RNA sequence: GUCUACGGCCAUACCACCCUGAACGCGCCCGAUCUCGUCUGAUCUCGGAAGCUAAGCAGGGUCGGGCCUGGUUAGUACUUGGAUGGGAGACCGCCUGGGAAUACCGGGUGCUGUAGGCUU
RNA sequence: GAGCAGAAGGGCAAAAGCUCGCUUGAUCUUGAUUUUCAGUACGAAUACAGACCGUGAAAGCGGGGCCUCACGAUCCUUCU
RNA sequence: GACCCCAGAAAAGGUGUUGGUUGAUAUAGACAGCAGGACGGUGGCCAUGGAAGUCGGAAUCCGCUAAGGAGUGUGUAACA
RNA sequence: CUCAACCUAUUCUCAAACUUUAAAUGGGUAAGAAGCCCGGCUCGCUGGCGUGGAGCCGGGCGUGGAAUGCGAGUGCCUAG
RNA sequence: CGGGGCGGACUGUCCCCAGUGCGCCCCGGGCGGGUCGCGCCG
């Protein structure tokens, strides 16, 4: 029925946003990937060569090669009941650097360096991250103001 | 009117500018792109290329290694502080070319430590040289030419720039069919015209060919070779020992800063209320006019 | 020849424009949409009157016209041939298909029969701007008019002066102060930007 | 009190001939260019096929020279000569640059061969200032912003106040 | 004669009947894959590790 | 306060018209002997330095267009999940959470990296 | 808003289009991978590595066509 | 008439009744009934076989007035 | 003087095979001991460089670095 | 809700006509947050 072409399906999915066509910005190229890091796998349209296949599009692997032009990325993919962990060749063009990593690295750092300053200042803190508790109680002024009167309006035909 | 505006409101919101240097029109991003780019397996290895920039007045010789903040100028030399040394007049031209190459060459070594290894070629031929590592030393330092915009056709400036170069110390990938000596008929270097022109021959020959030819031509062509004292005869010479000072003392002196007064001479930008200030003016002078009548 | 429009009453099927894909469909029964002094000025008919379903449904063209030429007659029988200004503002952009009955449902997908115009709840069908004192004239051709429709219709007295889309008791100060400068039928709204020789043609 | 950078000059002069076939005609007009000018003239090609006027696409159709320079000023001179100094209002176009035409080439200052035709020609002056160039120009290319462009009006002043020349308002 | 053609119905209800499992994941993933340059160089390095060995106790100790 | 060379982001940077530009600089500009290209030294390449900021360029301006960013539109449209809710239906209301886009009205009009100059 | 052989879609401006110059990376090899997928094959494709080359001043780029289609087992035959 | 699916109904109507919205008249006398007047220029002009307020096309005024349309309908060939 | 075309500023109505903008629901990844931080050694890869990268050898760090729940991992044969 | 003294800049009121902004200092008014804060009340 629906034909297996390797581009079926992408005629938004590899197009360019509005207004950012044109010439790559070298910055990409620019970007140093080394084995272990986190990428998302955008596909950018512009470049034909070493582009990811659709259903890897907007996933994120973890670098496991580097080339010349372009990087092995270790990518789960799920085929049908089965996750699996696929190993796809994918220029530096159509990928980025995942900043969750990032972020996770800067907790872990600061987490580190409090814990090392901790133990020397003398007192505990707290380390781990914990959900959005219930709100404490509080007082609320009115300030001498009366709170305002809130009516329902009538139903008037607009147009 | 009776044609459509193409440039009407659409095609406004519809445009999409190019990169601010492409509408300057400095830089070919088709060729910078495989030009300042390293390989990904090469990691953080600076990728070093040689700029070379002819102007109307001067020759700027960099090296520079791209990063994402931008590009990184670890060695630049001009051809107006030539005159520092040996050659005064007549810059911008081929010989100065190689002077400048050689000046930036001879810097970065000296900046690094590499002048005792890598002297390069001090007698100065024409023909191909190219610097080869020595066993048991830092390696040779290689750097690629960013000609630009430049037509590098047989003879262009930024291949005297590259001689200079590469006669430096510097290892930089060429062939000699670009250098003024290249036959195209023959497809031979003959490396003495190359030389010739490395010394400014031509520029001699044009001096001495107009003194039997044209005088007040000669005049007005070299006005400024009559001044600074600067003939056919020594112009070898002179070039000769510009380069000789050039080996001796390459080291960059920046001329110390000046106490200057804070003077603005741009009009600034003029505030908000200063605008709606003159809109009203302008309304109100427009009413009191018709008032007049 | 024609199905009942009971057929096609509701919005079943995704929009299908006459486009390069559609092509061959059978010009709409309607092709005007503005009778009455369509030259009229702004200010000569500050009264509106709309016929608003309350169906999210699908109009054919063929009821389009029907009920275009009930409130023309009406409207002309009772302010005359000048005193009022008619819009229809449904276009029948929809193509509904027939399967014209190799055999059976093999290859059932239909030809092109009709056009019909998509209408949603609140959405307006027709419009007529006339004087004040036609108001019973207006609403009495449009209650004419519903009995062309499929569904439920209401007939709203509009806010609005005319076809404008201000309301008409701000229009003329608006006017008087030039936010408002009338061109047709309605007006053009002049905002306080753009170059100022712009404001200098007003003002004198 | 003018800026000696804003005084008009010729940049071309752009001498066409456009010869309905190949062959012999147009060789014979590329040698009647090349008399006038003393430059070898290049031939232009047939865009599109056109049965009305029996040409085919990618065939010598026209030959045509530009000229600059005192040369073009020496042409120049002779082909206003030859229309004996008056030219048309509508001959100068809203650029700031004109043009006229001759029909017979022998009295430009050429004398009459045989085996050659008596083939007209069309002359088209565009004018310039200092700094025109840098529309041409490879790098930092850009456009003579609005003053320094020319018009109409000051196209035909010009050529009033060199050649004393009279627009007849035709 | 005809019959249903396709469906997905069910499927996800047998897939998860015995979990959809995330590939086992392990320390020392293979080298499968990797520029043949750079492994060689790598077998290099690995095999002269031997050498060193003495300058690396000395220093640790 | 600025510019030049090379840039990063790629309009808050673009486009139209107007005004100002000290000093370096960047240019326009002068020429074709050599190098090198042309129908054309116009472009390109080369050798210059009489003139000029007229142009490019820089800065500023415009109830400027665009672009950027807010408000409004609007808790509207749409929407996850729920009901033995309503209604002949078409559809609609409520509960539980999420939540837009025009028109219209404001503010803004390049930031910045490396190297090197000028500015008493 | 053109063109890029063709259907359509994506992409593209000192490009990927047009005109020139030089060429044969449309070549010789081993593996890995992607797509359909049972994670079998074919086809097509991507990133490499080893040769030998082309072009360019060079950086580089090229093992067919800007990308998505343009194709074929066992047995037998034929050639190298 | 009488309970999800569900096992039968629509447009359109009602001076049946019940709520609601909006507007209007009225102690300067509403509404409805019964009872009086409902004129003059003027049988207004053009249409005509006759069209007089009443088949029609435009006009839609004036005086006396408490008030009256140069006419709401029935009716006449037209009047009445 | 009029009616067209054309241009300009507006105006009504639309799109499964249109789109600047753009949800909700949804898909991927991360939330550490295979980690973090110190020293050192190997390399035929890379190279201005004690460079870069990778590998390896020692050492030190436990507040076990969101919530909730649950014991997991793995192989063979296999019917319908 | 604003006042004093110096550099630019706008207006078709141009006779030291009128109006807007910026940098330094001298004041005046109101609002919010910390303050060994300080007292009083609960
Ligand atoms: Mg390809
Ligand atoms: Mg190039
Ligand atoms: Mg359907
Ligand atoms: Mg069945
Ligand atoms: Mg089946
Ligand atoms: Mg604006
Ligand atoms: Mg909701
Ligand atoms: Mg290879």
């Amino acid at each position: 029925t629906n034909t297996k072409g390797k581009r079926r399906g992408t005629r938004y999915m590899f197009s360019r946003p509005f207004r950012k066509h044109g010439v790559v910005p070298l910055a990409t190229y620019m970007r140093i990937y080394k084995k272990g890091d986190i990428v998302d796998i955008k596909g950018m349209g512009t470049v034909q060569k070493g582009m990811p296949h659709k259903c890897y599009h907007g996933k994120t692997g973890r670098v496991y090669n580097v080339t010349q032009h372009a990087v092995g990325i270790v990518v789960n993919k799920q085929v049908k009941g089965k996750i699996l962990a696929k190993r796809i060749n994918v220029r530096i063009e159509h990928i980025k650097h995942s900043k969750s990593r990032d972020s996770f690295l800067k907790r872990v750092k600061e987490n580190d360096q409090k814990k090392k300053e901790a133990k020397e200042k003398g007192t505990w803190v707290q380390l781990k991250r914990q959900p959005a508790p219930p709100r404490e109680a509080h007082f609320v002024r009115t300030n001498g103001k009366e709170p305002e009167l809130l009516e329902p309006i009538p139903y008037e035909f607009m147009a | 009117g009776f044609v459509k505006v193409v440039k009407n409101k659409a095609y406004f919101k519809r445009y999409q500018v190019k990169f601010r240097r492409r509408r300057e029109g400095k830089t070919d991003y088709y060729a910078r792109k495989r030009l300042v780019i390293q390989d990904k397996n090469k990691y953080n290895t600076p990728k070093y290329r040689m700029i070379v920039r002819v102007t109307n007045r001067d020759i700027i010789c960099q090296i520079a290694y791209a990063r994402i903040e931008g590009d990184m100028i670890v060695c630049a030399a001009y051809a107006h502080e030539l005159p520092k040394y040996g050659v005064k007049v007549g810059l911008t031209n081929y010989a100065a070319a190689y002077c400048t190459g050689l000046l930036l060459a001879r810097r970065l070594l000296n900046r690094f430590g590499m002048d005792k290894i890598y002297e390069g070629q001090v007698e100065v031929t024409g023909d191909e040289y190219n610097v080869e590592s020595i066993d048991g030393q830092p390696g040779a330092f290689t750097c690629y030419l960013d000609a630009g915009l430049a037509r590098t056709t047989t003879g262009n400036k930024v291949f005297g720039a590259l001689k200079g170069a590469v006669d430096g110390g510097l290892s930089i990938p060429h062939s000699t069919k670009r250098f003024p000596g290249y036959d195209s008929e023959s497809k031979e270097f003959n490396a003495e015209v190359h030389r010739k022109h490395i010394m400014g021959q031509n520029v001699a020959d044009y001096m001495r060919y107009l003194m039997e030819e044209d005088e007040d031509a000669y005049k007005k062509q070299f006005s400024q070779y009559i001044k600074n004292s600067v003939t056919p005869d020594m112009m070898e010479e002179m070039y000769k020992k510009a380069h000789a000072a050039i080996r001796e003392n390459p080291v960059y002196e920046k001329k110390p800063k000046k106490e200057v007064k804070k003077k603005r001479w741009n009009r600034p930008k003029m505030s908000l209320a200063q605008k709606k200030d003159r809109v009203a003016q302008k309304k109100a002078s427009f009413l009191r006019a018709q008032e007049r009548a | 020849g024609r199905r009942p429009a009971r057929c096609y009453r509701y919005c079943k099927n995704k929009p299908y424009p006459k486009s390069r894909f559609c092509r061959g469909v059978p010009d709409a029964k309607i092709r005007i949409f503005d009778l009455g002094r369509k030259k009229a000025k702004v200010d000569e008919f500050p009264l509106g009157g709309h016929m608003v379903s309350d169906e999210y449904e699908q109009l054919s063209s063929e009821a389009l016209e029907a009920a275009r030429i009930c409130a023309n007659k009406y409207m002309v029988k009772s302010c005359g041939r000048d005193g009022f200004h008619m819009r229809v503002r449904l276009h029948p952009f929809h193509v509904i298909r027939i399967n014209k009955m190799q055999t059976g449902m093999r290859g059932a997908f239909g030809k092109p029969q009709g056009t019909v115009a998509r209408v949603h709840i609140g959405q307006v069908i027709m419009s007529i701007r006339t004087k004040l004192q036609n108001e019973e004239h207006v609403i009495e051709a449009l209650r004419r008019a519903k009995f062309k429709f499929p569904g439920r219709q209401k007939i709203h007295i509009s806010k609005k002066w005319g076809f404008t889309k201000f309301n008409a008791d701000e229009f003329e100060d608006m006017v008087a102060k030039k936010c408002l400068i009338p061109d047709g039928c309605g007006v053009k709204y002049v905002p306080s930007h753009g170059p100022l020789d712009k404001w200098r043609v007003l003002h004198s | 009190k003018e800026n000696p950078m804003r005084e008009l000059r010729i940049r071309k002069l752009c001498l066409n001939i456009c010869v309905g076939e190949s062959g012999d005609r147009l060789t014979r007009a590329a040698k009647v260019l090349e008399q006038l000018t003393g430059q070898t003239p290049v031939f232009s090609k047939a865009r599109y096929t056109v049965r009305s006027f029996g040409i085919r696409r990618n065939e010598k159709i026209a030959v045509h020279c530009t000229v600059r320079g005192a040369k073009a000023e020496e042409i120049l001179e002779k082909g206003l000569k030859v229309r004996e100094y008056e030219l048309r209002k509508n001959n100068f176009s809203d650029t700031g640059n004109f043009g006229f035409g001759i029909q017979e080439h022998i009295d430009l200052g050429i004398k009459y061969d045989p085996s050659i035709g008596i083939y007209g020609l069309d002359f088209y002056v565009v004018l310039g200032r200092p700094g025109f160039s840098i529309a041409d120009k490879k790098r930092r290319t850009g456009c003579i912003g609005a003053k320094h462009r020319i018009s109409k009006e000051e196209a035909m002043r010009w050529f009033q106040q060199k050649y004393d020349g009279i627009i007849l308002p035709g | 004669a005809k019959s249903k053609n396709h469906t997905t119905h069910n499927q996800s209800r047998k897939w998860h009947r015995n979990g959809i499992k995330k590939p086992r994941s392990q320390r020392y993933e293979s080298l499968k894959g990797v520029d043949p340059k750079f492994l060689r160089n790598m077998r290099f390095a690995k095999k002269h590790n031997k050498k060193g060995l003495k300058k690396m106790q000395a220093n640790n100790a």
